[PDB]
Parts: C-alpha cells; structure tokens; sequence
RNA sequence: UUGCUGGUUAUCCACUUCUUAGAGGGACUAUCGGUUUCAAGCCGAUGGAAGUUUGAGGCAAUAACAGGUCUGUGAUGCCCUUAGACGUUCUGGGCCGCACGCGCGCUACACUGACGGAGCCAGCGAGUCUAACCUUGGCCGAGAGGUCUUGGUAAUCUUGUGAAACUCCGUCGUGCUGGGGAUAGAGCAUUGUAAUUAUUGCUCUUCAACGAGGAAUUCCUAGUAAGCGCAAGUCAUCAGCUUG
C-alpha cells in the first residue's frame, strides 16, 4: 500500500500526532502556555490547557508537510481568525507569532522541521519519516 | 366534511384589483361533464386539480 | 505513454482539471482520495460520477483532480464536473463512442450540470447600492 | 487596466452618479537572439507614435 | 465524560471576597461576579490555583477556595505578570496592585477625586456628568440622566 | 452484491447504497408516492437524490420550481431570518437530522413523513383583499396547488423557527415535532393551526 | 538637444473643431455680431464637406439674461 | 421582444428584391451570402439580416408576400 | 521499521536473559530513556513489546525497596497521565537502601516529568522538588 | 439554578431506568424532562453508550441522537 | 509488484487542456408544434456555452428648471476691500462643543448561537528616483509592535493576499447568561513638530440599554435579495463611508 498523510483525515491525523506528542513528551512547551490567548482577535485562553500545544505542533507538522516551506508569518495569517472589534464590524487579525515561532523551535529542536533555503522552515526527511509511519498506524487502527 | 376534486380546464385570466387571483373553469373529477367558474388564489395553470372546499358558488369577478 | 487524456470542470470561479490515464483504479483530489473531499455533506455530491454509471469504468483508469478558485461549496461542483467529463472524453477517445453514448445519456438522465458548466457569473454591482440590484435607503424627509 | 472612479458632479448636488474611466495598458516581450548588429538594426527601427520598446541583454 | 456519584459536599451561593458566588455554574464564571475579576483573570486564577475547571462553583473544597482568594489578591507573588493586571504602576507606589471587589468602586471614585482636586480637564467633564473620552455628545447619550 | 476494490478503496457501504438504488443520505425512493390528487406533480418525489443540496435553477421560469425536489425545497426553505441567509451545508444538516429523528419516532420512512405533512398542511381554501368600498370586505377564494405546497412549506419550517427559538431543543426536533404532529395531523403543530385558521376566516367570509 | 518641435499646416482645416472654435472666438472678441459669426463658422464647415456642424453659443447677449443659440446644418448623431 | 428594427427588414427586402436566386432556406448559407454580396459593419447585424432573410424565404416559398 | 524494533527487543531480552545483573546496572542507566522511547511508540505491538521488555529489564534489578513498586514506575514510564499519580507513591518509600546509578535511573525520568508538565500542580511540584533534594542528600 | 444542573443522588436511577423506554433520546430530551441542564445531559449521553442503554444512530456535535437498546 | 505522495526559477525534452491576449468563430429567437388580421409577433419543446434585447453597463434627443456649483479653476462680469488687508504667513483654539428633534449606517437581542481548537477556500487591486512604498524570511515580545536582512518600478516579489461567513470535534444549556460590548479606570506601543478635547492598535478591569421593535416606511425577481469578508479612494495616523 503505503500510506502518506494525504491519505488520512486531517483531525484524525492531527489527533493522532497530537496524542503522540503529548505522550512521548519531547515536547519544549513555553511556559506561558495557560497564559496566552493565541491570538489578539480571540477572547479566552485555549479550552484544551493541559495540551493544545501539541494540537498546534502537530497541525504545523502536518502544514510543512503540505507545503514547500511556510514561515512564522504564513502561520500567523493561518491560524488567526476574525476578530469582534466591538460594535465596529469584525476583520482578519492575525494569530499570535511567539506561539507559532515556538512552535516551529520546538519542533526544529526535535528534528521535524528544518530551516529551509528560500526562507521559512521545510518538512525535513525524519519529519517525512515519522509523520508517513503514524499516517499508516491511523490508518490502520481502523481495521 | 365534503372535499371536491376539479380539474383545470381553461384559464380565463386574472382578476382581483391587484391581480392575483385567476379565473378558472373547472371541470369536475368526480362525476365529469359539469364545469363551474372558480376563483383561486396562487399560481395555476391548465391539468391541475382543484380543492374545493364547498362546490356550489360559481364566482365571476373581483374588485 | 499511456492513453490519457485531460480535461476541466468549472463553477462560479473555480476550475478543476483532471488527468485520466490507464490505471488500477484511484481516484485522487489534490493529492488525497476522493472520500477525503470535505465539507462532508457534499461528499456524496462528488462520488455521483462514480456511481451513477457504476463503480467499474473507473477500474481500470487513475484520475487525478487539481482544483483552484471558489469556495469549499463551488469547488465540489467543479470537481464533479471534472471527473464526469473526464471519464466521457476518456471513453470518446478510447473506448469507443456508444459506450461514451451510455455514460453522457445516464449523466444527461441525471445532470446536476455533470457534463456542462454552470452558465451564471456574478453581475456587477451599480453605484447607489451594496449590489447589482439593490439600492441605498431613501428617506423623503 | 488603470480604473480611477469618480464623481460626475463639481460640486456636491445631485443624486450620486459616479464614473469609472479606465486605461488599458497591454505589454509583450520577444526573446531574440541576435548579432549586434541586427540588434542595432531592429532596436532603431519600429518606432510608433505610442509604443514604447525597452530592449535589455544578458538573460541572467 | 463520566458521571460522578458525589454526595451533598455541594453547596449554593457561597461567599467570598465580601461577596456571594452563585454555586450553581461552573466556576471560572461564577467567579467574575466578584468585582475587579473578569474571564481571563478567573481563568488564570483557576489555572494557578490548581482547581478543575470541570468543577461545578459550588463543589470546590475551601483550600481551592482560599487559593484562589489568596492568589487573587496577591497576583504579582504568584507570577501573573505584571501586564495582566488593572491597576499597574499606581499614581502613589508605583506598584501594581489589582483592585477587587468593593475596592475598585473605590479606586474608581478616588481617580476621580485625584483628577477633580486638580481641576484637570477630564475631572472636570467627569463632574459635570458630560462625555470624557472625546464622543460626540450632540446625537448619542440622551436617556442616561 | 458483488463490490469492487479499486486503488482508491471506496468503502462498502458506498458501494453497497449507491450503485444499485439510487437513494438518499441513506432513505428510499421507491415507495413513497403522494397521497393526495394533485399536488401530484407539485410534490416531486421520485427524481430522486444522494444529498439536498443541488445548484438548480428553478427560478427563471413560472413552474420550474415543481420539479425541485421536496427535500430539497423545503432545505431551501430552512435558511432564513436573516442571520441564516447563504448557509446551505447548516440547512442539509437540519434536514439530516431531522429525517434520521423522525425514522427514530414514528418508525415510518421519512420522505413519507414529510410528503404527508405537505398535503395535510397547504390550506385548501384562502382570502382575498377585494376593494368593494374602500372598507376592503374580505372574499374567499380557492388556491392553486402549487400555493399550496408554497404555503405548507413556509408554514411547516416558520412553525420549526418559531418553536426551536429560545427553548433547549435544537431545531432538528422542533422540525421533527412539526412534521411528524402535521403529518397525521394533530393540530397541536403550527402548521395545521395556521392551516385551519385559514380555512376558517375563508369559510367565515365566502 | 532632446526634443524636436516641428510645424505641420494642418489639412482640410475646416473639419477641425478647435480651429473654428477659436477663430469664432476671436470674431467675437473683435466684435462681430454673434448670429453672422456662427453662420460663418457652420458655412465654412458645410463648405469643408462635413456631415454636420452644432454651434452653441450660450451666455447673456445684450440681455440680463442668459440665453443659448443653436446655429446648426446638416446631421449629427449623438449617442454611441 | 424580438420585434426586428427597419434596418433589418429593409435591408432583408432589399436583398431579396435582386438575389432571389442565391439566398435558399438555410441560416446558414444566406449568412455567408450577406457576407458576400452586402457590406454589413458588424456582425450581429449580418446575423440578424441574414435570419430575416431566411425567414422572408420561409414564406416566399408557401406563396407571395406583399412588398417584395 | 517496526519488525526491526521487535527484533532488537527480543535480542535485548536475550541479553537480560544472559548476563548477569550487577554487570546489566551501566546498561540499565544507559537503556531506561531509549526503551521508554520504544514502549512509548504510536505503534501498539511495538508500544506492547517495548513495555515488557521494560518490565522484564528493571525486574531484575535486585532492589528490595523498589520492589512492588516496578509494575507501576514503567507504567509511570508509559503515559504520563500516571505522574501525577506516582509521586504521591513515589514519596511512600522507606528509602534505607543506598540509591545508586540505576536506582536513581530508574526513578528520576518520572521526576523530570512532573517537573516539566504543564498538568503537575503544585503540589506535585513541590513533592517533587522535596524528593529531588533529598535524593541529592540521600546518595 | 431552576433544579437542574448538579449531579444528585435520586437522578442516577432516574437515568438508568427511565432513559429505558424513551423511543428518542438526545441532549434536549433529557433537559426537557423537567430536569438537567444540558451539561450533565451530555455526560450521561456520553455515559449511557458507555454500556449498555442506548444506540448511537446519528453522530454529530450540536445534534446527539441516540435510540434505545435491543 | 508495477506503484503513491513530494522537493529541485533551468538538468533537458515535448505540449498548450487548465492561465494569459491577439485574430477569428458562435445566436439569428435556429428547428418543430400551437396560436395570431395566419402579417408584425406571441407561447411550448428540442438542440445549445448561451434562447428575459443572452446578462450588466458606457453613450444617450428636443425643450426646459430662475435646480446646484462665483468654496475646482490664472473660467468670470458688476459690487466690496487692498497695509490696524477680506491678500499671505505664524501661534493657540474651533469646525468634535449638548436639556432636544430628524436622516444614512454599524453592532446586537442568541443554541439555525457564543467561545476554544482543528479543517482550509477567492476575486478585483495597489505598490520605493532622487526615495523610504508593498513587505516575504530569521530573532524578541501576551499582544500591539520592535530589530536584522531579502524580493519587487511588478503575470516575476509582497501574494496561492492560507479573507470571512462556513466545515468538523468539543465547553456552555436557556439563565439581561459565557448573548450584547456601550460607558468608565489603569498600563504598554505605533504615526506625527505636537495625541489633552482620550488619532489609532494591544492587555487587564468596568458589564449599561437591548427579550424582534408602535404609527409609519425603504430596497428587491436569479448567482438576484440577504449573510460574509477583501482591495482601492481619502491616507503621516485614523472606516462603523463610498467605489468595485
């Protein structure tokens, strides 16, 4: 067979890779996890606390392995939504950078995502490497 | 409670003062070859079925 | 060189083109199978080319759909667009033409413009108003 | 195509009617390989009323 | 999740922080009742008081209780920054406190009284009753008074 | 039922509906038919459909819209009040949900659910604002059927807006409520409320 | 060095509209009578082998009030 | 409505009235003959003269119509 | 690949099955991380044998005070929804035995998780930093 | 805060034995029998496929239906 | 076991379906039927990318309005002023001032929802020569933003503008509630010679009326109404506006 990430759901693999994190626990999370909002256009802290940054480490494996490279900025367009201006109407606001920049060092530290020429940060081959091999176990856990 | 069922034989035109009413000969479902003159409401064309919910008052214009 | 050809699909502003060559069977969108289209309501809008005119046909055939333009909703029209007048120019340059008579006669018999674009364009909006049509509210004092 | 949108009227009384006045501008580009000379020769020569040629080398 | 059997430790309207907290809704929003604490603040309060944010207000043993009273009137001791705060850097120490419950009203109206004493343009608008953030005061406030 | 297995594994249950009939999110099409003469041809069961969602135009002309099929006529009908205009993917879930609760109660397939309470909802009599000196007396008339699957629809999914506004049910249950108390009419629903108050002020002024 | 002006006479120059407008100008600011310098325009433009010719002159003529006269020959179009 | 103007349907009696012969039945061919034998400045215009005179034998040939 | 894994299992449980222990302790300081790596792997019959393997491996650790406690340390091991759990048991031990490299090795991976865990309270924080202290003081 | 949130004692066999006998079961419906707030209404939802007592037919967020067992 | 998914502004070859734009084609209500002074036409079906003038515009007659503009003009008559100026310039204020009435709008009154993750999709644009514009990428910061470089005078780079509603999984559970975000306080930044009468952005706090709106009244017939954002105009900064 031989199976990519492309051939998996999309939450299902970022529950399984993010269940994976969490557990195997390389993990370099902040610290101001549980104090941040992740973006400015949001209201309250991420509702999945004890976690959530394994959930947005391993969406961002999933999007460098999409892509030929994104950068810290590309992910703060990404991930951020429409923000409620009060009685103003809403607009694009961008997601928080230090989230996603720790992001991409942590997951640059544990050898998924290299800084890449042309810019941005790349999927590398033992990114490839790990994220095929879960693709093919969430894959098959549904037997 | 008498239902009536009537087909829509000719349509004659509209009437009502803005215009939405359609006068319509019907020719009777059950037990045929009598036709009356009714006035509906919506949108009908000719081979449709009328309800009607009391047969005997054959209505000719609107104001 | 296999026997391919490569044909389009369209809705409002997005485009959808197909390569269907010789194959074992897969059905591909973007890079990812055909049931991973979502927004998963019209998931059972874009398998109606594989299954009006059977699950075979496609056997023996790998189509791969590229899509670009639209939303989530227009592009689901476009790739089923895509896929369907794929397999009925695969079947005329290949096949032969009844059996292409067969699959555009039971598309044709169904036709959620499986075999023809949707015609309608937005129109442009006019000073005076937030639309085509509309207009800004007056008051007479 | 250059659109600048304005309104008809000089001062402001009147329904608001505005209008959009547009500029096409259309642009080609011809890679040749050709000798000095017949570089020179055609860089001189096509002059129009109303085109404008820019000629550059060294395609790296 | 999972059903809990949970015997009668649960109570109704619980008072802390010289006030009463409903024990009928979970806890990160039943405690923004209290003056002074909003959402984000009780979050993180919750958060750093060690309390289950699953838990219903009311079920919350009194050592989360006096944990979360106690980081909440301490913030700067237990490393809630300094910028998530409403009264950083004073007019008097200079340094951040965070006004609660029946003390904010308080702060509110002595700001107004330090800017009233001196006769400064935005006192003078908050004691005549009037607009004090540049509005346009010719259409809009018209049922306040 | 003889599936194959192509290089894109499409699985059974796909296969196993969709080759041979040609049936719903998963429902029939062969049975139901109609109960009523006419609203025959106005109610249009049978071209059948996979899901309710389909860019027709049935609008540019008089009575094109009778060939909308009525699952997805009455999806149509869902989006509204304003906030809900556009949202056609919200609209097939309602109609989802709302089919797959009334197969719960009511066991019943349920495009014969829904077709019942189309023609026991669409009022078979009706009034007209005539002149007649200014004071508009009112006159009765009678109604095309075509109005009548227009007016059972609207009255049907205002009956299910009206009812889930406010309250702890989702709107898939007020829309099964609604269609399975209109559909052997029980006149507890909206629709049937509405319908004979109709019928009444056209019967009071004839 | 740059830039070349040069000369040209204009030809048919009845059919243009800015020399007669500016020598029906400088007619009336010698001071014809407006009725005979307008006519003259409109003749030396039929007389060019126009289609037509438009002459409006609007503005106050001896009178408080403003007025316009259309001193026309021929056919013109309008709209397209 | 598709009423056609007098340009149209003088120019398609005028084109009768000297090519009777060349100018059959066919839309297709009367196109290419206004093409031919008349200067048309555009070509809608030539499609909607060509279509009358198409017409104009469609009922020449069941009998005379008064004009031409 | 995974057959390779349970591969160089089954020859890790063949030399746990071979040498003796005292010479196994380096190796038991050195082999605690890579295994806890392996028995935490996504696939679950590499995950399974990774564990027993764990569990054979620190079984024969001849330590009379760790000795109920092994079955739940490499759970510990596993899923750290357990280190909450195993410092309060962790802190029930009548430490009178000298901890030396694979006592120690095997204890202070749980430490260092409810040390980096965003989930440790701070009670467990506590007892953990309580517990790191006196086991640099205790040695 | 109208008798309907917390988890008590009387309500467990409340839930076990009249969960039985409802044709359709869902969020609201549990609400609706003059008792839970909808939060515990998901947590039995949740806890009722557990074992036993109700069918899963229809899965979606926003829309629980569940049908008794056989 | 052939295979599947990718990377590499040139490692080459071929192609032009998708994209672009030159030249052309195509629809004329064609064909058939009905109906009609059997004329102009009208109505239905088939074929068609297209069968409302195919959709939307641009241009748009005569005669007028004491319509608006002397505040667009070095268009301009007559009157007024012209050195203690009605010219020009500088400083500070005002055009924002608030018992009230009216008009265009924005945000809402919630579960067809709010919040939190996750999915992840456009089109029209516009951008730095005597200059500091559009800004990718890397580090710092909760954020707004800061700093070092890079690409672009632009189908090349910003930019696939990874837009928003939406889709999936959850927390909330009908409670002026976590709907709503007015008002007011404190703090950090950006633009600017200068931010107070808060330019604007961000963080925390404060948590108002509003439970679908009386008499009245506006806009709208298909990719239209409505929801939803994006670009441009203005612009050192500021859009709740307009143009698309």
């Amino acid at each position: 067979p031989g199976v990519s990430v492309r051939d998996v759901a999309a939450q299902d693999f970022i529950n399984a890779y993010a269940s994976f994190l969490q557990r195997q626990g390389k993990l370099e999370v902040p610290g101001y996890v549980d104090i941040v909002k992740t973006s400015s256009g949001n209201e309250m802290p991420p509702q999945d606390a004890e976690g959530w940054f394994y959930k947005r480490a391993a969406s961002v494996a999933r999007h460098i392995y999409m892509r030929k490279q994104v950068g810290v900025g590309k992910l703060n367009k990404l991930y951020g939504g429409a923000k409620s201006r009060g009685v103003r109407p809403y607009k694009h606001i961008d997601a928080s950078g230090s989230i996603n920049r720790k992001v991409l060092q942590a997951l640059e530290k544990i050898g998924i995502v290299e800084i890449s020429p042309k810019g941005g940060r790349r999927i590398s081959e033992n990114g490839q490497r790990d994220l095929d091999r879960i693709a093919a176990q969430t894959l098959e856990e549904d037997e | 409670t008498p239902v009536t069922l009537a087909k829509v034989i000719k349509v004659l035109g509209r009437t009502g003062s803005r215009g939405g009413v359609t006068q319509v000969r019907v020719e009777f479902l059950e037990d045929t070859s009598r036709t009356i003159v009714r006035n509906v409401k919506g949108p009908v064309r000719e081979n449709d079925i009328l309800v009607l919910m009391e047969s005997e008052r054959e209505a000719r214009r609107l104001r | 060189a296999v026997p391919s050809v490569q044909t389009f699909g369209k809705k409002k502003s997005a485009t959808a083109v197909a390569h269907v060559k010789a194959g074992k069977g897969l059905i591909k969108v973007n890079g990812s199978p055909i049931t991973l289209v979502e927004p998963e309501i019209l998931r059972f809008k874009v398998y109606e080319p594989l299954l009006l005119v059977g699950l075979d046909k496609f056997s023996n055939i790998d189509i791969r759909v590229r899509v670009t333009g639209g939303g989530h909703v227009s592009q689901v029209y476009a790739i089923r667009q895509a896929i369907a007048k794929g397999l009925v120019a695969y079947h005329q340059k290949y096949v032969d033409e009844q059996s292409k008579n067969e699959l555009k006669k039971a598309f044709t018999s169904y036709d959620r413009t499986l075999l023809i674009a949707d015609s309608r364009r937005p129109e442009p909006k006019k000073f005076g108003g937030k639309g085509a049509r509309s207009r800004f509210q007056k008051s007479y004092r | 195509v250059l659109k600048i949108s304005t309104r008809k009227t000089p001062n402001g009384e009147g329904s608001k009617t505005w209008e959009t006045y547009e500029m096409r501008i259309h642009k080609r580009y011809i890679d040749l390989e050709a000798p000095v000379q017949i570089v020179k020769r055609i860089t001189q020569i096509t002059i129009e009323p109303g085109v404008d040629v820019e000629v550059v080398v060294a395609s790296n | 999740s999972l059903v809990v059997q949970e015997q009668g430790s649960f109570q109704h309207i619980l008072r802390l922080l010289n006030t009463n907290v409903d024990g009928n809704i979970k806890i990160v929003y039943a405690l923004t009742t209290i003056k002074g604490v909003g959402r984000r603040y009780s979050n993180l309060v919750c958060k750093k008081a060690d309390v289950d944010l699953h838990k219903r207000a009311g079920e919350l043993t009194q050592e989360e209780l006096e944990r979360i009273v106690q980081i909440m009137q301490n913030p700067t001791h237990y490393k809630i920054p300094a910028w998530f705060l409403n009264r950083q850097n004073d007019i008097t120490d200079g340094k951040d406190y965070h006004t609660l419950a029946n003390n904010v009203e308080s702060k509110l109206r002595d700001d107004l009284e330090r800017l009233k004493k001196i006769r400064a343009h935005r006192g003078i608008r908050h004691f005549w009753g009037l607009r004090v953030r540049g509005q346009h005061t010719k259409t809009t406030g018209r049922r306040r008074a | 039922f003889t599936p194959v297995v192509l290089a894109t594994p499409i699985p059974e249950e796909v296969q196993q509906a969709q080759t041979e009939i040609k049936l719903f999110n998963k429902w029939s099409f062969e049975e139901v038919e109609v109960k009523d003469a006419s609203l025959v041809d106005y109610v249009q069961v049978r071209q059948p459909i996979f899901v309710a969602h389909t860019a027709g135009r049935y609008a540019n002309k008089r009575f094109r819209k009778a060939q909308c099929p009525i699952i997805e006529r009455l999806t149509n009908s869902l989006m509204m009040n304003g906030r809900n205009n556009g949202k056609k993917l919200k609209a097939v879930r309602i109609i989802k949900h709302t089919l797959d609760i009334i197969n719960v109660l009511t066991d019943q397939n349920p495009i014969q659910v829904v077709v019942d309470a189309i023609t026991n909802t669409g009022p078979r009599e009706d009034t007209t604002r005539v002149g007649g000196g200014g004071a508009a007396r009112r006159q009765a008339v009678d109604v095309s059927p075509l109005r009548r699957v227009n007016q059972a629809i609207a009255l049907l999914t205002i009956g299910a807006r009206e009812a889930a506004f406010r309250n702890i049910k989702t709107i898939a249950e007020t829309l099964a409520e609604e269609l399975i108390n209109a559909a052997k009419g029980s006149s507890t629903s909206y629709a049937i409320k509405k319908k004979d108050e109709l019928e009444r002020v056209a019967k009071s002024n004839r | 060095g740059t830039i070349v002006l040069y000369a040209e006479r204009v030809q048919d120059r009845g059919l243009s509209a800015v020399a007669q407008a500016e020598s029906m100008k400088f007619k009336l600011l010698n001071g014809l009578a407006i009725r005979r310098a307008a006519y003259g325009v409109v003749r030396y433009v039929m007389e060019s082998g126009a289609k037509g010719c438009e002459v409006v002159v609007s503005g106050k003529l001896r009178a408080a009030r403003a007025k316009a006269m259309k001193f026309a020959d021929g056919f013109l179009i309008h709209s397209g | 409505g598709r009423v056609r103007t007098k340009t149209v349907k003088r120019a398609s009696k005028a084109l009768i009235e000297r090519y009777y012969p060349k100018l059959t039945l066919d839309f297709q061919t009367n196109k290419r003959l206004c093409d031919e034998i008349a200067t048309i400045q555009s070509k809608r215009l030539r499609n909607k003269i060509a279509g009358y005179t198409t017409h104009l034998m469609k009922r020449i040939q069941k009998g005379p119509v008064r004009g031409i | 690949k995974w057959q390779a894994k349970m591969a160089a299992l089954s020859v890790v449980d063949r030399i746990r099955e071979d040498s003796a222990n005292d010479l196994l302790e380096l190796t038991f300081k050195d082999a605690v991380p890579v295994l806890t790596d392996v028995a935490t792997d996504f696939k679950p019959e590499l995950a399974k044998q990774g564990y027993k393997t764990l569990l054979d491996y620190v079984s024969i650790l001849d330590n009379l005070d760790l000795s109920p406690r092994y079955k739940l340390i490499v759970d510990t091991l596993q899923d750290p929804s357990k280190v909450p759990e195993s410092v309060k048991s962790l802190s029930s031990v009548t430490f009178v035995a000298e901890v030396t490299e694979p006592s120690l090795s095997l204890l202070v991976p749980i430490l260092n998780r409810s040390l980096n865990l965003s989930s440790s309270s701070q009670e467990q924080l506590r007892q953990t930093v309580i517990v790191v202290e006196n086991l640099t003081r205790l040695v | 805060a109208q008798h309907a949130v917390i988890l008590d004692q009387e309500k467990y066999d409340r839930i076990l034995k009249e969960v039985p006998t409802y044709r359709y079961v869902s969020v609201s419906v549990l609400v609706d029998r003059l008792k839970i707030g909808g939060s515990l209404a998901r947590i039995a939802l949740r806890h009722l496929e557990k074992e036993g007592i109700i069918k899963p037919i229809s899965k979606h967020s926003k829309q629980a239906i569940y049908t008794r067992a056989t």
